[PDB]
């Protein structure tokens, strides 16, 4: 991110005064946020990160021939409405540290009647063969009658199959917003947080961590999974994407994370 | 209530404070470790930084900004050349004498090295170097020493380059018109075309009164003539616009000169170009109605109510400037010298040698004077008023712009339709006589003459006035052609005045015939038809005038004035005076046919 | 009227003002040595900003200077060159080989 | 009245302050460090100064930068040019159509200037200036505007 | 002006300090002042800004073909003696903002031989022809037996012709200097203030101005009549004079005002 | 010495990080210093000096066909072990100013067995013939069957012989470092004080030194007597350097002196 020196007894300048909303100053400043995207940077099926600038920051592109995302004003908040047609991946970097990282993402499902949704998933082009000993991070959303359950889970020997990292989940309804917060420590281990504007619904942790159950690459694709798109896309929104390569989870960072939740209720709850 | 009182009382101060909370707060915040919050300096010892005298760090402890033995700052951090990591670069290529511009908007722009004019100077441009990602080079054309160094413009035009211990001086001699004479008007609501002046511009002060013509009124006719002596010349003052009599407007002789808004545009373009406003003098010297032969250096006679001739005026000024420029510490360069004159001795047929040898002898004072390399650049726009018999004035200005010596501008019926003789409407006790122009027709003259300086100067490319070359006649229908700068000319149906006739044409015949033109007419863009009365094929001394048909014998008003008819095609672009469309108007002009 | 009204509701806060008049008055007196040390480093989002890497403001929040993406800085008011905003200058023209 | 309507005027003022006047009291119990440990800045009349607008003066009170007229900065103590205050640089000479790199270690590198093969452009040379110690010229390969930089 | 920075901690120039007086310094500081005339850079007849400079501000001209006004150390103090010979205009430029202006100068009568004095008129150059339309600010000294009667005064439809702002006319005598201090603003009206060396002599308010009384332009000139070359001049010494550009007299701008009377009494009376 | 300014707020310099030890802020921070000599930064053969530099400061060469001086090691601590066989001398220019000085140093004996050793002597290449007219610094070391005597003098007519300063020198064993601080000035007189592990062990004064006392010159020599190689070479080994150009010994920066041996009795002491 670009540091801003403000100087009070100076040289006055000529050019037109550059102005940052105090929401920007305010984002930037969070100790360890490494790649932010907001919807409101959305144009024609691209997302460049808002943090690290177009150039320095890997941006997320559209990669199916379906119709391209585009971005829609939900309960007057602005969002990033894939109808299960998007497949925003990030091409030749990762997107997540693989060894301690944190991932928190909005996510509006304006009414939806497809069972599975996958908002978070392994890219399609991952170099190194997936298999067993290859494990990326996925998001199963899995939809009831009128509930939804939010589950974390690494990529197993194929793509499609996911090895779950959870034993019990917690459900919410169809037509609430939802902050989707993950973190993985080498030692803290995972853990993950669902939250509602009411309140925190969901609230679970790993520490004994298995083989299967880490991840190693952290290139995210978002939207479908895998090379599979018979069914299954995810249909829904999605908000403000914030990645920290530490944990915010662990013991230490109370005060960051409590900021961080503190600003995502009031600008998307 | 008291503390209502208390703070409408101090009202200033709580603005101030309100202004500044924020800063305010934040020392508030951090009152008790603003100690270990600011800047640090400390000495350390010398040893592994000889070189480094003085050292800046940041934070981290990092150098940036360190002081060599030399005194020079060197910075850690490069600093970004103007040129390169800014927008905007215009560097120079020479081609067979020719300065290429790279770096434009769009196609390359040919500044030609040869001049026009036959005593033009051939420059030899060389690249003497980049600043502000601009390029200077350095030519063979005399300014201050046998060679001068131009920067070039935005579009091609090679400015001088700026130096804060030059000054441009901006000369105004000739008759009254170039002092300034009865142009107390240029609207209904304001009486000077510039009020005010950009900065960098200055005349010579004196004792009571400094002003353009360094406080004397000065006229040949009217007894109430005023000298100056150098004894009286203190110093320099700010621009702008000076009334002699500081009477009421009515009784103002002298109010508005060219010399006020020709050294404002000069100063604009210069700034425009290069980006530093230059030092520009503001010296206007001369008295109404002299003859061509008491202009002169050898024979010249004795200004009426003065001891002194004007040439001697002239020199005592310019050895004045010169000393006071030696003391200020500064070094004087005479850029180009305004000339309007034409109206009194126009019945004289020695007229071109006269005013050639003048303009020589004055060249070779200031020169010597003020110690520089080259002659100033000689312009002059031709004046259009004058009696039947006054055409050997306009010939000879002809001649001589011909001959190199002088650049003309254009001609002076072009005020006739942009109210430079009288305005609109306004109250006037005195009647507006057409002969002196008033404020707009001064500043427009300024306009086009400093525009004709400037094309002279930084292109080195005489723009070419309108004029007849040579003219064919076949039996009762004669063709004249006219050169232009555009080639496309045509005749305006509907002008600011009145139609001089045959489109302002005249024939003349040394025969007991005469026979006078009887139609005119345009065939191509380029030639212009007349249809004679009779046959005029087979005589002799076969003459065609064009701007030169008069009947004034009286009194000068705006039907019996000497004017044109004929233009050129292509506009010269919006005027900045009265924002109207400038154009290149035929210059008064006689050919023999062949 | 409502600028009566306002100022009963802001009769409060201009008591606070009276009650430092004094105080008030010290700071004002003295505002710019006051607001020399509040200088500030925030980080912001570098979208619309790529080519500026840093950027240094002033205090009507104008840049004067700024990193360009390859690490040169670059100055919004330009620098004065030696020989064009200083009274010193010696350029060279070549002459028939000489050096004039 | 006057004193109503400038108070009405200024009540947002009046507010601002009174919101941070616990503040404004502590910096004023301070004030003497503040002036102390601070940089001055007052105006001054801007007489036999016309070329300086904004000048700037270290502790002694001896100018180190001013603002000109026209807008420049000028420094008081002269930049280091890149090249020379800095172990490295290159510079330009053209010999008979080639182009001989001076500033470089060892020996001049040679850049020929008439083309390898049949096809290719003849190159006219012209050293346009140096530029943070290097050296830029102009040559009369077309790239852009028939002549390149 | 021209603010001046004095950083704490950077390097040595070699060169000689900036010198500038604390009066100056004290006097630059006011806020709302924006003309400053002072006698010691009075030259030949010229009158420079010594506040904005030579080069941007006005220089009050000498505008008459007779001997021209001269530096005069009288009282112990140095004044612009003019023996009803001279007159100083600031040509084609305004000196006074007409919608709220504060115009104070110091006036040194010198044995007044003569009834009526003008030290502050309308230009004779003026682009618009004085008229009921066109009114400027002028001051009227009347002298009757020693005893002299500050007025001032707006120009009428001849020019020449003065109407009357205040009422009440105070005297003081002819053999000490004086301080004129004249104030206009839209919400406030008018305002006038004459100091003696002793105490005050006049303070008249006047809140309610006709068209008659109101400024209209801001063009002004000093020591002299107009268009009558005639027992009618200024036969005194004006030793300060300042323009400010707000009203000094405001409740909110009158801690200002106590400032700078303490500034001119302190240096002339 | 070189003015280090460190900024808070400014633009991060990419680059190694310029660190100085505090030993070095500090010594070089002391009011009045002039001139300081460490045996850490002699080379092979020449001494430069620390606080202005190689290229500022003047360098102690050593200046006989004898064999170089070297570095030696002595309980830990680095000196410039002199056997007899060096002349370190300062060749054209002035190491201390006669008009109010003070030079601190610190020697080491390493058991000697010469009986006369002369650590500090006028230089032998001088320009002015040293005479009653011309007199510098002289240190006199007398060995007693292990017990050191030191002298400060000032030089004769016959340029070795010295008159001394102070009467009266108390012994000390040598086998210890001693750190010998000798000041003069106009107003306050001759001091001297030498320090040993235990404590001050000699403190002289001379407040009223005759013509024949005050010294002239300003040239010093180390190692060797004037122009005499023979028997009166110094023995032993030398340590820091301090020359200041004040008087620590005067009533008003006796707290600067505080600073000095605290600093010394810490390093080598």
């Amino acid at each position: 991110p670009s540091t801003l020196i403000n100087r009070r007894i100076d040289f006055t300048a000529s050019g037109s005064p550059l102005v940052v909303s105090t929401r920007d100053r305010e984002i930037a400043a969070f100790t360890g946020l490494t790649r932010w995207y907001s919807p409101a940077d959305y144009a024609n099926g691209h997302w460049p990160d808002r943090l690290n600038g177009v150039e320095q920051g890997v941006m997320l592109s559209h990669s199916h021939s379906s119709t391209t995302p585009t971005t829609a004003t939900i309960g007057g908040d602005t969002y990033v409405n894939q109808a299960g047609n998007g497949r925003l991946v990030g091409f030749e970097q990762a997107l997540i540290n693989p060894s301690a990282f944190t991932l928190a993402f909005v996510w509006h499902p304006n009414g939806l009647t497809q069972t599975n949704n996958w908002p978070v998933c392994t890219a399609f082009d991952q170099v190194p063969i997936p298999d067993t000993n290859n494990r990326a991070l996925q998001v199963y959303m899995f939809n009831n009658a009128g509930n939804i359950q939010c589950r974390v889970s690494a990529s197993g020997a194929t793509g499609n199959a996911a090895t779950n990292i959870f034993s019990g989940w917690s459900t919410f309804p169809n037509s609430v917003p939802v902050i989707v917060l993950i973190g993985y420590s080498a030692a803290a281990g995972w853990f993950n947080r669902v939250i509602r504007t009411t309140g925190v619904v969901q609230n679970l942790t790993n520490a004994s961590p298995t083989t299967a159950q880490t991840i190693n690459l952290g290139r995210l694709q978002f939207g479908m999974l895998f090379q599979t798109t018979a069914s299954s896309n995810d249909q829904g929104a999605l908000g403000d994407i914030m990645v920290f390569d530490r944990n915010l989870f662990e013991a230490g960072n109370s005060a960051i994370l409590t900021s961080v939740i503190n600003r995502l209720t009031t600008d998307y709850l | 209530d008291p503390d209502f009182v208390a703070v409408s009382a101090a009202l200033t101060d709580i603005g101030l404070v309100a202004d500044g909370i924020a800063d305010v707060e934040l020392v508030a915040d951090n009152i008790a470790s603003i100690s270990s919050l600011a800047d640090t300096s400390a000495p350390v010892p010398q040893i592994g930084l000889d070189n480094q005298e003085r050292i800046e760090t940041d934070a981290a402890g990092a150098i940036l900004r360190s002081i060599t033995r030399d005194g020079r700052a060197v910075n850690t951090i490069p600093l970004g050349v103007s040129g390169l990591d800014t927008s905007g670069q215009r560097l120079a290529y020479v081609t067979g004498g020719d300065i290429s511009v790279i770096g434009g908007s769009g196609a390359a722009v040919t500044v030609p090295g040869v001049a026009n004019w036959t005593g033009g100077p051939t420059l030899s441009p060389q690249l003497a170097g980049i600043v502000d990602g601009r390029s200077v080079l350095t030519i063979n054309r005399p300014f201050a020493q046998a060679q001068q160094a131009v920067m070039v413009g935005n579009d091609g035009a090679l400015a001088p380059l700026p130096d804060p211990d030059l000054v441009h001086i901006l000369l105004a001699d000739g008759q009254s018109l170039s002092i300034g004479t009865n142009g107390r008007w240029f609207s209904t609501t304001q009486m000077h075309a510039t009020p005010v002046l950009p900065r960098n511009i200055w005349m010579l002060q004196r004792s009571g009164v400094s002003d353009v013509r360094v406080g004397r009124q000065s006229d040949w006719n009217a007894g109430n003539s005023t000298q100056v002596t150098a004894e009286q010349i203190l110093g320099f003052i700010p621009a702008g616009p000076r009334p002699l009599p500081n009477v009421i407007w009515s009784s103002v002789i002298f109010s508005e000169s060219i010399l006020e808004r020709a050294a404002k545009i000069y100063s604009d373009r210069v700034f425009a170009a290069t980006g530093r406003r230059p030092h520009v003098l503001i010296i206007a010297i001369g008295v109404g109605g002299i003859s061509i032969d008491n202009m002169q250096k050898t024979g010249a006679a004795t200004i009426p109510n003065t001891t002194t001739t004007k040439y001697d005026q002239d020199l005592v000024i310019l050895n004045r400037v010169k000393a006071l420029l030696d003391a200020q510490g500064k070094r004087g360069v005479v850029v180009g010298v305004l000339r309007k004159h034409g109206e009194t001795s126009s019945a004289d047929t020695a007229y071109a040698t006269k005013a050639t040898t003048q303009i020589n002898d004055l060249n070779t004072d200031i020169k010597s004077i003020f110690g520089q390399a080259g002659n100033p650049i000689w312009i002059e726009h031709v004046q259009s008023s004058h009696n039947a018999a006054g055409i050997e004035s306009n010939k000879a200005l002809l001649a001589m712009h011909l001959a190199g010596t002088l650049h003309l501008a254009g001609p002076d019926y072009q005020l006739l339709g942009r109210q430079g003789f009288q305005v609109t409407g306004v109250t006037t006790p005195p009647n507006p006589d057409f002969v002196h122009p008033t404020a707009r027709g001064y500043a427009i003259i300024a306009e086009e003459m400093i525009d004709q300086l400037w094309q002279v100067l930084a292109f080195n490319r005489r723009r070419l006035v309108t004029r007849a070359s040579a003219a064919a006649a076949s039996g009762s229908t004669i063709d004249v052609t006219f050169t232009s700068h555009s080639g496309a000319i045509e005749a305006v149906a509907s002008p600011g005045w009145t139609d001089p006739g045959n489109l302002g044409f005249t024939y003349t015949d040394s025969g007991g015939s005469v026979p006078t033109i009887t139609g005119a007419s345009v065939l191509n863009p380029t030639t212009v038809r007349l249809t004679m009365s009779a046959s005029v094929a087979g005589r002799s001394n076969r003459l065609v005038r064009y701007a030169l048909n008069s009947t004034a014998v009286s009194g000068f008003t705006a039907t019996n004035k000497p004017r044109g008819m004929i233009r050129d095609t292509t506009s010269l672009g919006t005027s900045e005076v009265d924002s109207e469309t400038r154009w290149a108007w035929a210059v008064p002009a006689e050919v023999s046919v062949t």
